[PDB]
């Protein structure tokens, strides 16, 4: 009888939850589409109202005894809303703000400092002297890291009651329930499942890593001479990043061929007089090829897809304001980056279409990294030469090139591989934090053992237990989880073999354009339709053909450059000693 | 008659030339006759030919997965077109022994500084035929040579006067596989005749 009762009441929230959505969001967009102190306030009202309503359906629904609902769907809509506190916000507070304003003094002059998107991330992009890098990558960490310890201190315990208050373990235990599922047989995933299919995919990619961190290795090693050792770990503050984060910035430094230019249509784009509603239009016609959706007339009519001439927020965003009401928010420039951001953001308007019909607390995505590896499957099969050249943008009897493989290649693994043992590592610090596993008082121990060992990263500076080099990160200073962008990465590219292969492309993966492929585009439709209605390990079947976690899909795509990268190694040393340091 | 006229060419080096079908079936015997889009009855017009046995004639077959059309020659077949697989003594000449290209992928040098030097090759980068176009002449090089080595199974690393972006040479590996004759005193051939 409570499973008839449970439904009227997610009936009548729905009735009510989407004019309050709607309206709530209006007001965000056209605050962030104008900027004004009248659109301020009205967003500040409206987000209040929203936030009120859902607080007290909340309430409501965890009166509710969830075992003895029949219908699933009714089961996941009604958890979708049941799933110290002034102390804990106080520190949270003060840990951002500490953050935004941080700034490095230079020790010749304490009255010029330099803020971190002022120019502190300019000098470890651009600077090439060992010096002026340490000084900016030491600053950061002397100045802002020493100011969140006694705050990220509190901020553990205060996290842990709050879960275990919860019935969770932990603060880290509670995170990892994002992937926790209910189904029959393996469809179930459970909390600690996570940490095993995590540990055992990394397991896969360290000969890949190896390889990469070698070679790079040597290329530092001739810009910077005698500062390295060849069997060595290479210095924190030379990777050309403030955290060491992405490799990107070490293209200059690594690139295979040098004489061998990547594809750039820019030339192509201004040539031709196209603007930003040409890239819009060009993106459109791929999907509906693909066999997705086109664009509603209120897409075409309220987005923003160029810069007004108001002040406004030009960061590319997909909006879904509710009531089938779509907008991309986006400064478009004719560049080569912009026309593939707008098939990105395009992507996600796709997934929030196909779910439109699902029950309103059901409209998301299977998982927190479903939705991302989905926009940059389709910004990929844009990128590829045969896309290009159908456009009418790179010339139809362009020459081929094996050079340049190369170096598109190791670009990509700069930015794609380079950054999982960062992210393996860093969430595996803050879990064995969380767990009570790291001491107190070996937190700056352990953080540079398990670098040192699993990233191969040294500090080129002596720590104690005053530094906090975790909290020195935005998403650790701000309570944001990390994981999500190691098991975004592998479903990425788990999503892009299997509709590969349903394209039936024959040859290199990186060379693949699911384009007039509507098989491709069907199975890609039946998973993004689902929403948050079936366990994502459901959703991923549907669309790969297996319901785990496979790493190996990454793995191929990069398998051309690890070969030519073992070669290359041939006389280098692979893998690292951390018995030394500089 | 003139394609029966000297010697007969490689899988990986088709004839063709470009212009009484009961009067060609007088100087070979057809073992398989098959037509897509049009009707045997029925066959401007155009010949691939080159030598290629009958025992292992699947390869020759529309929808078939091999070496043969994927490496060697692929026909597209948009015109009408009819595949003849026949065996005939030319005595032209017979064939001494059958080669067939089984892979090419493309190499990069090792030494940026030296286009001319040592390559590394990746096997990744598969460089296959394109439908009605004979391989790459880096392709096949490495066929003409397997077919004179000795070695029933030739592996080679060649570049032969195409040119890349720069105008540095373009290396492609390659693999040709040399098979021996059952019947040492004939000539088995395989033609494709499109409108
Ligand atoms: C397939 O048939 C061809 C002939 O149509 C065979 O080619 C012949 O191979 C022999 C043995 O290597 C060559 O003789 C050698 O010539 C070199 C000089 O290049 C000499 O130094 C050696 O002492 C020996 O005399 C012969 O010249 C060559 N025929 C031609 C026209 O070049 C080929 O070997 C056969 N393949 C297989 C797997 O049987
Ligand atoms: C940006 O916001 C301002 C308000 O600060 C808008 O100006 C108002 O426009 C309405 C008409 O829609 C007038 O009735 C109000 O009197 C105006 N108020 C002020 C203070 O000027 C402005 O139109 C908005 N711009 C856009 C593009 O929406
Ligand atoms: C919460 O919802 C109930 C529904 O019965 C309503 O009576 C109550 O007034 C609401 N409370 C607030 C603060 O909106
Ligand atoms: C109601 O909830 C309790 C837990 O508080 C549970 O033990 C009980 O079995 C539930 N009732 C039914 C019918 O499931
Ligand atoms: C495009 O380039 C050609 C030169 O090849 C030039 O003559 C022409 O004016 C250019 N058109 C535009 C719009 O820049
Ligand atoms: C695009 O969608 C609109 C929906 O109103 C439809 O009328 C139009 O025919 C569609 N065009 C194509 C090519 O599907
Ligand atoms: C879009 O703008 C045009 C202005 O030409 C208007 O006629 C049309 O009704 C608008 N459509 C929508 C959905 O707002
Ligand atoms: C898809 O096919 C159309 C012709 O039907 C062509 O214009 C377009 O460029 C193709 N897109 C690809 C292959 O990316
Ligand atoms: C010839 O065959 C031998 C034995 O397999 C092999 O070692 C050699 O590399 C081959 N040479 C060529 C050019 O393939």
């Amino acid at each position: 009888t409570e499973d008839e009762k449970a439904k009227e009441f997610l009936e009548k929230f729905d009735l009510e939850a989407e004019k309050l959505y709607h309206q709530s969001s209006l007001a965000s967009w056209n605050y962030n589409t104008n900027i004004t102190e009248e659109n301020v306030k009205k967003m500040n009202e409206a987000d209040r109202e929203w936030s009120t309503f859902y607080e007290n359906m909340t309430k409501i629904a965890k009166n509710y005894n969830l075992s003895q609902i029949t219908d699933d769907k009714v089961k996941r809509q009604l958890q979708a809303l049941q799933q110290e506190n002034k102390r804990l916000n106080n520190i949270l507070n003060e840990m951002s703000t500490i953050y935004s304003t941080g700034k490095v003094c230079k020790p010749n002059n304490p009255q010029q400092c330099l803020l971190l998107a002022t120019g502190l991330e300019d000098i470890m992009q651009y600077s090439k002297d060992y010096d002026e890098r340490l000084w900016a990558w030491e600053g950061w960490r002397s100045q802002v890291g020493k100011q969140l310890r006694p705050l990220y201190e509190k901020y553990v315990d205060l996290k842990n009651e709050m879960a275990r208050e919860k019935n969770y373990e932990d603060y880290g235990d509670y995170w990892r329930g994002d992937y926790e599922t209910d189904g029959k047989e393996d469809y179930a995933y459970s909390r600690n499942q996570l940490i095993d299919d995590v540990e055992r995919t990394f397991e896969e990619i360290k000969p890949l890593y190896e390889h990469l961190h070698a070679y790079v290795r040597t290329k530092l090693m001739d810009a910077y001479p005698s500062r390295i050792s060849p069997t060595g770990c290479l210095p924190a503050h030379l990777l050309g990043d403030m955290w060491g984060r992405f490799w990107t910035n070490l293209y200059d430094l690594t690139v295979p061929y040098g004489e061998k230019p990547t594809i750039d249509v820019t030339a192509a784009m201004i040539n031709q007089s196209w603007d930003a509603e040409k890239i819009f239009k060009e993106a459109e016609k791929f999907f509906m090829s693909v066999g997705l959706f086109n664009m509603t007339q209120g897409f075409w009519n309220n987005s923003m897809l160029t810069k007004p001439d108001r002040e406004v927020v030009c960061h590319p965003t997909a909006w879904d304001l509710g009531n089938n009401d779509f907008r991309i928010k986006m400064c478009t420039k004719v560049t080569m980056d912009d026309f593939l951001t707008a098939h990105h953001e395009m992507g996600h308007i796709q997934y929030d279409m196909a779910y439109a019909k699902q029950p309103f607390l059901l409209r998301n995505g299977a998982n927190e990294g479903f939705h991302e590896a989905v926009g940059e499957i389709m910004s990929l099969s844009a990128a590829t030469p045969k896309h290009l050249k159908d456009l009418g943008l790179l010339a139809q009897n362009y020459p081929e090139d094996y050079e340049t493989e190369i170096n598109f290649l190791l670009k990509q693994a700069l930015n794609i591989v380079g950054t999982l043992p960062f992210t393996y590592m860093l969430e595996k610090w803050r879990w064995m934090v969380f767990k009570g596993q790291i001491p107190k008082d070996q937190w700056t121990k352990k953080w540079w053992e398990m670098k040192r060992d699993i990233v191969g990263v040294v500090e080129p500076v002596p720590h104690d237990e005053t530094y906090c080099d975790a909290a020195s990160l935005f998403h650790v200073a701000n309570d944001y989880s990390f994981i999500r962008y190691y098991t975004r990465t592998i479903f990425q590219f788990q999503f892009q073999e299997a509709l590969c292969r349903t394209a039936q492309h024959t040859g290199p993966l990186h060379k693949c354009d699911i384009s007039n492929s509507t098989a491709a585009g069907e199975k890609l439709l039946k998973m993004l339709e689902l929403g948050k209605s079936q366990p994502w390990t459901f959703a991923l079947e549907n669309i790969v053909g297996e319901r785990k976690i496979n790493v190996r899909p990454l793995l191929d795509y990069f398998r051309p450059l690890f070969n030519w990268l073992k070669e290359q190694n041939s006389n280098s040393f692979v893998g690292w000693r951390t018995d030394w340091s500089p | 008659t003139k394609l029966f006229i000297g010697q007969v060419p490689q899988p990986y080096e088709f004839g063709r030339l470009v212009f009484n079908f009961t009067k060609l079936l007088s100087y070979f015997q057809v073992n398989t006759f098959q037509c897509q889009k049009v009707t045997p009855e029925s066959i401007s017009l155009t010949v691939d030919w080159f030598a290629y046995r009958v025992e292992d004639k699947s390869d020759l077959l529309p929808g078939s997965s091999s070496d043969l059309q994927r490496f060697n020659y692929k026909p597209t077949y948009s015109n009408p077109t009819c595949l003849i697989s026949a065996y005939t003594n030319l005595v032209g000449v017979n064939p001494t022994n059958y080669t067939t290209l089984t892979n090419c992928y493309g190499c990069v040098d090792k030494d940026p500084a030296n286009p001319w030097g040592d390559q590394i090759c990746i096997p990744e980068f598969v460089t296959e035929v394109e439908p009605g176009f004979r391989p790459k002449p880096s392709c096949a090089r490495v066929g003409l040579e397997g077919h004179i080595s000795g070695n029933d199974t030739y592996s080679a690393i060649v570049t032969n006067g195409e040119l890349d972006s720069t105008g540095d040479p373009i290396w492609r590996k390659g693999v040709a596989l040399t098979k021996q004759p059952i019947d040492s005193s004939r000539a088995d051939l395989a033609f494709f005749v499109s409108v």
